[PDB]
């Protein structure tokens, strides 16, 4: 259905269109994360060939490689272009990559690698660096008492640091998602820069915020 | 209670008497002479009946 | 204006049928008036709307 | 000019020859209240309803309509102390919505205040627009388990 060469056997680096080499179809969202063994950052580098449909401003196609799984987890680079791509890291093994695609565009693709093992050098949650769990747990099932409360169980963290629980439910197979808030408080009602509660969609891209419940009530999506 | 109105000792328009002797009112308020004034004057000379 | 280099106009129709321009005064010789009439078919820019 | 940069204007904005500030514009008034039900609540919303329009109540329906019969724009701030204000020991200093009327901090009162006789040596009132007392609670007389001689 979605992208092709997959394979991750410490994955070597082999991140491909889902055509490649030939004209990728219109309208694809394939969701690109490798975010194990976490010494290792990141490399791009797309091998040597590179043709995705050049716009003013790019517009139509990219390759967002925005750093960590998500689409609010902050931008790197945006690629549209037919020139080879920029080499690049952002200190950290977290990643999301997108290959988003509108009606009449094609024309070539990518494949990629990431070659390392670094490490950085400064603390960021306890020790020589601490690459610390990017807040989560999954779940799946047919009814949750998905809480904040687990991160009061375990946290990871340390008391009086700030955090960024994502959970993922996945389904029942093909289904939808009824979600209704059983409890909700938040500390600072009504402030929305240091605290709220997001609901995005399928696929966590940042063009898909379904809700920001952030002030004092939230009701059911 | 339908309406709430309210009495007042009143005064010229601009002086120092409203003001001074709105601290002397507030005092007979929490002093309770003010409640036993009304105790005086207000109470009947022998309802009672025990209804 | 066309692309100097290429007869690939394609990223030039995406945005006149996304643009809603439906009135064209092209200025070309007739050999590459031809190239654009056909990418103009592949885009699907042929309706009875254009003129 | 530069093609590389772009225009870099030297016309950096400086001072303005109109420069005036307010003293009676509308200084926008700095209603200090609390929190307690029903006078002042939080609205019920979802969204982020911010500035001013995020309070609800008795007591913000009687700001909103002084603002109307007397022309003001009122600004609702929160006490940071979330105490009325009382007389305190040897310290003797205020705690709380009185000690930011003294304090210049807040130009209006907007409140259950209840006045009193050492508020009113320190600060000042309007004249009340609600009357209360002490009273009692207790139950309401329930089905009457009637004793057992109730024939
Ligand atoms: C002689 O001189 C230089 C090199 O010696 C060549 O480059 C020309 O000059 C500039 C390069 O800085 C080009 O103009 C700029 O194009 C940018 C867009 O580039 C994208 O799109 C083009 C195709 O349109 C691709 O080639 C390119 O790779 C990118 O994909 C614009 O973003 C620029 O706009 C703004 O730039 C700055 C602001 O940062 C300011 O100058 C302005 O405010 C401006 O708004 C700018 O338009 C120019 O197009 C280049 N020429 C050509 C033909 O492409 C010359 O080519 C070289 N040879 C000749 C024959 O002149
Ligand atoms: C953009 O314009 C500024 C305004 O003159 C240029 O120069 C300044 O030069 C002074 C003099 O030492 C320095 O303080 C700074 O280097 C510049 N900026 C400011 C705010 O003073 C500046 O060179 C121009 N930019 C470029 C890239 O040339």
């Amino acid at each position: 259905t979605q992208c092709g060469i997959w394979v991750r056997t410490s994955n070597g680096g082999h991140f491909a269109s889902p055509n490649y080499p030939d004209s990728y179809p219109p309208n694809k969202e394939c969701i690109y994360i490798l975010e194990a063994a976490p010494r290792q950052r990141i490399e791009l580098t797309f091998d040597e060939r590179y043709y995705i449909e050049p716009s003013f401003e790019c517009r139509f196609d990219h390759l967002e490689v925005r750093d960590g799984p998500f689409g609010f987890s902050p931008l790197i680079d945006r690629y549209c272009g037919m020139k080879s791509p920029a080499l690049i890291r952002s200190t950290g093994r977290f990643m999301w990559i997108k290959f988003s695609s509108d009606e009449e565009l094609e024309g070539l693709g990518f494949r990629a690698k990431y070659s390392f093992i670094p490490d950085p050098d400064f603390t960021y949650l306890g020790g020589i660096l601490n690459p610390i769990p990017d807040c989560q747990f999954e779940l799946s099932g047919a009814d949750g008492i998905v809480r904040s409360s687990q991160v009061e169980q375990e946290e990871k963290t340390k008391p009086g640091q700030a955090v960024d629980c994502i959970w993922t439910i996945k389904a029942t197979p093909k289904a939808k998602i009824y979600l209704r808030f059983l409890d909700y408080q938040m500390e600072h009602s009504n402030e929305c820069k240091r605290n709220f509660v997001a609901v995005y969609d399928g696929s966590s891209a940042i063009e898909n915020l379904k809700a920001k419940f952030c002030s004092t009530v939230a009701n059911d999506v | 209670l339908i309406d709430s109105k309210g009495y007042g000792v009143g005064t010229p328009m601009g002086s120092p008497y409203r003001d001074k002797i709105t601290i002397a009112i507030l005092q007979l308020q929490e002093e309770g002479k003010l409640h036993m004034m009304k105790e005086k004057w207000w109470r009947g000379n022998g309802c009672p009946e025990e209804e | 204006q066309l692309p100097a280099d290429t007869k690939d106009a394609k990223p030039l129709l995406k945005e006149m049928k996304r643009g809603k321009e439906f009135h064209v005064i092209f200025d070309c010789s007739h050999e590459m008036a031809a190239g654009i009439l056909k990418q103009a078919l592949a885009m699907g820019m042929m309706t009875e709307y254009y003129h | 000019w530069d093609p590389a940069s772009g225009l870099n204007m030297t016309e950096s904005q400086k001072g303005k020859p109109a420069n005036i500030t307010d003293s009676l514009s509308n200084r926008s008034l700095i209603v200090t209240t609390i929190l307690e039900e029903p006078y002042v609540l939080f609205k019920k919303s979802d969204k982020p309803l911010y500035g001013n329009d995020r309070f609800e109540g008795y007591c913000i329906d009687l700001l909103r309509e002084l603002s109307t019969i007397l022309g003001f724009t009122y600004e609702i701030r929160l006490v940071e102390d979330g105490k009325y204000g009382a007389q305190d020991d040897v310290n003797g200093q205020w705690n709380g919505m009185v000690r930011e009327l003294i304090d210049h901090k807040a130009d209006l009162a907007v409140a259950p205040l209840a006045i009193t006789y050492v508020r009113e040596k320190v600060i000042d009132f309007s004249k009340p627009f609600m009357t209360l007392g002490i009273s009692i609670l207790y139950r309401k007389p329930n089905g009457t388990n009637p004793g057992v001689f109730s024939f």
